[PDB]
């Protein structure tokens, strides 16, 4: 398969050999390819909603398989773990639930591989990378974290914290 | 089969292998591969198996 | 007989010929020794290929006709200086190159079928009748002042 | 014409032989000379 | 075009030696040899001649054993190229040549009296491409209309001179002062006293420019 | 005007199922052509000019796309007939310009189609012509466009681990992050950003 | 009546040619009209050039080659252009030199009144 | 100051033309690299210096329907390969220097006024 | 309807290697058919000053 994801596209085991003796073998799939990626071509186009989730899923399905790799690469496994990671991302994917466009959603699926494919062969940093990877209401694990306006405002609703706390800066 | 395709087949023509084997572009495909129905890859249908 | 339903004559054509450019202008082109010859097989396998075009599709028919025009004037002329004087006056290698790419737009035509209509015309057209027309705008337009507002009471 | 003999475009006209003959080589290349000479001395 | 050609075929001028444009000498029966090297075959593409030739095979032998890619190269760039005087302007004790054109710092100009030129119009702030000026202006307790604020951002400033040609009373002017390299990022926040000493310090220089400049189209 | 000129309508004689929309204007060089193509066409008339004679010495010289939905009259509203071809630029939610040059009929072509669907999908012409691969990833990043059939998908001129497109009226010129370097973490993150106005 | 055209003319408006003959399906002769119409084009088009099309420079072609030091030795256009230039540098020292001095603008404080 | 610049510039581009252009190293790092034909000039637009150099005559300057500031109506000369590769361009790019030369200083002549008034007897410029 | 005559498919390339130009010139030469190609030309004098 004349792909990236091809099935030849695997590492050599050693210098003389893909594999042990008597067979062949290699890791595409949890880790990165051998030749590099040079071209991305488009996504065939989805009829309607069902092909259009299958592709979420597979999506969703090959970054989940490729996030140790990345947290290893990346120096980034003290922040969170590998489930925490997937965990994550799920909220972002639930958070683009509501579309209903096949061609929106097969663009989208056409840019998460993109990305994905960046963040594997250290494209982008880690500090940028972790946008998509970072919780959405608790702390990362790799420092502390300050509890003082949960307990000031303990039981005080969503507004009243918000308008105890300003919206602008008040020297000017 | 290099022959009938066009390669050089002597040394002072291997000099311009490559605008038979690279400079070449491929044909674009027909329209009738856009109008398929489904994509699914190939699979063995197992429903005797 | 007209010289498209007449059968290929080898004897004709493939003639040697004693007035050829030295080399033509572009790199990795080569003169060819039998213009004419090539353009006449050529013709001949362009009709035989649109043959399996329907015959009413303007496809066909333009293609014929520019076939003909120019199996004609190659025909008619002998000379390949006053050939190429015609035909845009450069190299007959480029204009058998590119006939030769015409080749294959028979077989390219087929599988997209320009004679037969489409099931996203009628929303085209209609977007196109929508885009033309006259086009007011809000000032410019007479408000005069209304009449007083009578009062209504109840029982 | 500003680009073929006897242009009016052109200044320099009159008798400049000697400056042409400064200006410019006066004499051709002819091939074989130096790799006969060179060949035939080291020879030697 | 626009216009029309009914013989769209230059003429060669007229070779006759009558004519009063003859140019002898032109061309070099030495020089002008093309003829002979017009027929080869290796200047049209990758084809061979029909026969080959010893004079061929002594360029070869040349080409290939004394090489004299060694010699011709290294004597004819080595020794002349190094005769010829060197080029170098010694900076910190000479200049390159500028024009009084020369865009370089900027500055406020005054009047002969010192009363401010600038009449705070606005029009270099809206001229500027780079959004670099910043402008405003109260009126100044004697009636006249003075910028309170007059300051450029030299680190959003392309040095166009966009805003020196708008000005309609020459008050905004860049300078021929190219040294003006900062040791901090605020050092570059032009504000009014800068650009007033600038000008009050560059005021001979600018108006000699400037007064050749005038005089141009007089 | 002063030199020799003929449409381009061979091509719409081919196709013999498509309206013809053509204009010639002295803004433009005398012997360039504008004429204008539905979308669902466009990837069997692209393979016809490919190899069609006197079409078949054909370069693709531009690629890119105009956003439509803010598109307004300044000045001289009342000087718009029905043949302008600004005319078409009202209503329509996106626009894209090919533009070609033909060395036999020493001529230039610009084919415009209008976009009207919300997910902006058209076919791709990468794998007939190799220049339309970067121009058609610009355009695509630039505008949101979605090609279909298309050779390479990914982003040609933006950054990395972001999703945008900047040419979209809507955008503002200074974007929603800006990049900073963090001491806490000894390596540059992105904020969002406040910004100086003149 | 209330087109200008018969309904068999498929040209609804034609400004940029003026053209009084329609492409038809059902015409079958227009085609060759056209495509004999577009050769003619085809020919008179590159027949116009002045630069770009040239059967004589197909058939008779000038070249240029490297055969000296001088790249300006090798044409003789060069070489002339050379000659003009010189030509120019000593007409415009004679020149300068007949008249003895050379004016100049000098600065005038008196100005800035 | 412009011709005195011409003048020198034939001598500077001489200077550079002996050490590359017959130079035995330079000629095989660039005979027969990158070459191409006028179809791939054509799928991947190429123009200028190398359109030229792969054999298509393509000026805007020279072009009739497509000249433009004083272009059609000098008289200078333009370069086509025959081989399509890096020699070719290097070649085409030096002539093209010359030739810029030569067309600057036609415009100079075209806005220059050479002849004089000559007195009515003996032919004496004035 | 007469058979077309066959066209190769190594034909129609722009250039030739020497088995296509062998296929091309069966019946006869590279001279008859191209004509003749000249090395170098040169005058009687720089003949003479070889010799
Ligand atoms: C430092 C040393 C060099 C100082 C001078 C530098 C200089 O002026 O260089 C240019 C000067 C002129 O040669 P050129 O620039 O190649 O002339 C090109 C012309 O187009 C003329 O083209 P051409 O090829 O006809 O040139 C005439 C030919 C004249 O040669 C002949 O006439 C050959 C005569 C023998 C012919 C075959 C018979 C052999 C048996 C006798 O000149 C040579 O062969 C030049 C000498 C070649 C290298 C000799 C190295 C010796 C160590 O060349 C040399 O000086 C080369 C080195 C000469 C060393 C002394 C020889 C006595
Ligand atoms: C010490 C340096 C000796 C050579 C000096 C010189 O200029 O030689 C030029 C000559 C020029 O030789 P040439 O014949 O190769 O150069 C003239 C021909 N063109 C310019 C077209 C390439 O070089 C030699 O004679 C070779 C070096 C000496 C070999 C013994
Ligand atoms: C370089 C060749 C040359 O000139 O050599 C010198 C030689 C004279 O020296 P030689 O031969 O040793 O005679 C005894 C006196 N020294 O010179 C001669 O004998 C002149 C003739 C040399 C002929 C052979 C050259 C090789
Ligand atoms: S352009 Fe001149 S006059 Fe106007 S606000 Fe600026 S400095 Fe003042
Ligand atoms: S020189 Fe140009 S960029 Fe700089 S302040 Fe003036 S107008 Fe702005």
């Amino acid at each position: 398969m004349n792909h990236y994801w091809g099935s030849s596209n695997t590492i050599p085991a050693s210098s003389t050999q893909n594999n042990n003796y008597f067979s062949g073998g290699g890791n595409n799939v949890t880790i990165r390819g051998n030749e590099i990626m040079e071209r991305l071509p488009s996504q065939t186009p989805s009829q309607n909603m069902v092909q259009a989730s299958m592709k979420t899923l597979r999506f969703y399905r090959k970054f989940c398989r490729l996030i140790p790799f990345i947290l290893r690469i990346h120096n980034i496994g003290t922040k969170f773990t590998a489930q925490q990671a997937m965990i994550n991302f799920g909220n972002y994917i639930r958070e683009r639930n509501h579309y209903r466009d096949p061609g929106l959603i097969d663009h989208r699926i056409q840019l998460g591989y993109e990305l994905l494919y960046e963040a594997e062969m250290h494209f982008s940093q880690h500090t940028i990378l972790m946008q998509y990877l970072s919780p959405y209401n608790t702390p990362l694990s790799d420092r502390g974290y300050s509890y003082l306006e949960k307990v000031k405002y303990g039981n005080k609703s969503k507004f009243l914290q918000g308008f105890y706390k300003g919206n602008k800066p008040t020297e000017f | 089969k290099m022959r009938d395709l066009g390669f050089p087949m002597e040394g002072e023509e291997e000099e311009y292998i490559e605008q038979r084997v690279f400079m070449r572009e491929q044909l674009p495909p027909l329209e009738s591969e856009f109008w398929k129905k489904n994509y699914d890859p190939y699979e063995q249908d197992l429903f005797h198996f | 007989v007209p010289i498209h339903l007449r059968p290929y004559n080898k004897e004709k054509y493939e003639v040697p010929s004693t007035k050829l450019k030295y080399s033509t202008g572009y790199a990795l082109l080569d003169v060819e020794p039998m213009p004419r010859a090539k353009i006449m097989k050529i013709s001949y396998n362009i009709l035989h290929k649109l043959k399996e075009i329907p015959e009413t599709a303007m496809y066909r028919i333009y293609t014929e006709e520019k076939v003909k025009y120019i199996m004609k004037l190659t025909d008619e002329i002998e000379d390949v200086r006053q050939l190429e004087e015609e035909f845009g006056q450069d190299s007959i290698e480029l204009f058998i190159y590119s006939y030769g790419k015409e080749l294959e737009l028979v077989e390219y035509m087929k599988h997209s079928k320009p004679w037969e209509s489409r099931p996203g015309d009628e929303e085209q057209n209609e977007m196109i009748r929508i885009a033309s027309q006259k086009r007011v705008y809000l000032k410019h337009q007479r408000v005069d002042r209304p009449a007083r507002q009578e009062a209504a009471f109840i029982s | 014409r500003a680009d073929m003999a006897h242009s009016p475009f052109h200044k320099a006209i009159h008798d400049l032989e000697d400056k042409r003959s400064k200006l410019f080589p006066d004499r051709r290349r002819i091939p074989g000379r130096k790799a006969k000479l060179l060949l035939a001395a080291s020879l030697l | 075009g626009y216009i029309q050609r009914s013989n769209i075929h230059e003429e060669a001028p007229n070779t006759s030696v009558e004519a009063k444009h003859h140019n002898k000498t032109f061309y070099d029966p030495i020089l002008d040899i093309d003829e002979d090297l017009k027929d080869d075959i290796r200047l049209y593409g990758r084809d061979k001649p029909d026969e080959l030739d010893f004079t061929d095979v002594w360029e070869s032998s040349y080409q290939n054993i004394i090489c004299p890619e060694y010699f011709y190269h290294f004597w004819f760039c080595g020794i002349v190229y190094s005769f010829e005087p060197e080029w170098t302007i010694n900076y910190p004790f000479e200049k390159g040549p500028l024009s009084p054109l020369f865009r370089g710092e900027h500055a406020l100009r005054r009047y002969p009296t010192g009363e401010e030129r600038c009449i705070a119009c606005k029009l270099c702030q809206s001229a500027c491409p780079a959004r670099a000026i910043t402008i405003e202006t109260e009126p100044r307790p004697d009636g006249s209309r003075r910028t309170v604020r007059y300051d450029i951002d030299m680190t959003k400033c392309i040095y166009c001179g966009f805003c020196q040609e708008a000005c309609p009373v020459d008050a905004i002017v860049e300078g021929p002062n190219y040294e003006q390299t900062a040791y901090l990022h605020e050092d570059l926040f032009y504000d009014k006293y800068k650009l007033l000493e600038n000008g009050d310090k560059w005021e001979p220089q600018i108006a000699r420019n400037i007064e050749y400049l005038i005089n141009q189209p007089l | 005007m002063q030199n020799k000129y003929m449409q381009p309508i061979q091509l719409f004689i081919v196709f013999e199922k498509l309206n013809s929309k053509m204009w010639i204007s002295k803004k433009l060089n005398s012997n360039h052509s504008i004429a204008l193509i539905p979308s669902n066409w466009f990837y069997s008339i692209n393979l016809f000019l490919k190899r069609e004679l006197l079409f078949s010495n054909i370069t693709l010289i531009e690629n890119s796309a105009i956003d439509t939905i803010s598109y307004n009259l300044e000045t001289n509203q009342n000087d718009l007939d029905k043949t302008n071809i600004e005319n078409y630029f009202f209503k329509n939610k996106m626009l894209v310009f090919y533009n070609y040059y033909n060395y036999f009929l020493k001529s230039k072509l610009t084919l415009f189609i209008i976009l009207n669907n919300l997910n902006k999908s058209i076919d791709s012409i990468d794998r007939i012509f190799a220049n339309a691969n970067w121009l058609e990833r610009e355009t695509s990043e630039m505008y949101g466009i979605n090609y279909k059939w298309k050779i390479d998908t990914r982003k040609l001129l933006l950054d990395y681990s972001k999703i945008e497109n900047p040419m979209l009226k809507e955008f503002q010129s200074e974007g929603t992050q800006d990049a900073f370097y963090n001491i806490f973490e000894n390596q540059v993150v992105v904020l969002k950003n406040e910004t100086v106005e003149l | 009546e209330k087109e200008k055209r018969s309904p068999s003319n498929n040209i609804i408006i034609d400004e940029i040619s003026n053209s009084d003959k329609p492409i038809t399906k059902e015409n079958r002769e227009s085609v060759a009209h056209h495509v004999r119409q577009q050769f003619e084009f085809f020919r008179e088009v590159n027949a116009e050039e002045v630069w770009s099309v040239s059967i004589e420079e197909k058939y008779n072609p000038e070249l240029y080659i490297y055969k000296t030091y001088d790249m300006a030795a090798d044409d003789p256009v060069w070489r002339q252009v050379k000659l003009d230039l010189e030509w120019t540098f000593e007409n415009i020292a004679e020149r300068r030199e007949s008249l003895g001095y050379m004016p100049t603008f000098k600065g005038d404080p008196n100005f800035w009144q | 100051d412009i011709l005195e610049f011409s003048r020198n510039f034939f001598t500077t581009l001489n200077e550079m033309h002996n050490v590359l252009t017959y130079n035995k190293i330079w000629k095989q790092r660039l005979i027969n690299i990158g070459t191409y034909s006028f179809q791939t000039c054509l799928d991947y637009g190429l123009t200028g210096v190398m359109a030229r150099s792969c054999g298509l005559k393509r000026d805007l300057r020279l072009s009739k329907t497509e000249t433009y500031a004083n272009y059609y109506y000098l008289n200078f000369r333009s370069y086509t390969g025959q081989h399509g590769d890096c020699y070719d361009r290097f070649l085409i790019r030096m002539n093209e220097m010359c030739e810029s030369l030569n067309i600057v200083n036609q415009s100079i002549n075209k806005i220059s006024k050479f002849n004089n008034i000559v007195s009515i007897n003996t032919k004496k410029n004035i | 309807s007469p058979a077309p005559p066959t066209i190769g498919q190594v034909e129609l390339e722009p250039f030739k290697f020497n088995h296509e130009r062998d296929q091309l010139i069966y019946g006869y030469t590279m001279e008859e058919l191209y004509g003749k190609k000249f090395g170098l030309k040169h005058s009687a004098t720089v003949l003479r000053e070889i010799k």
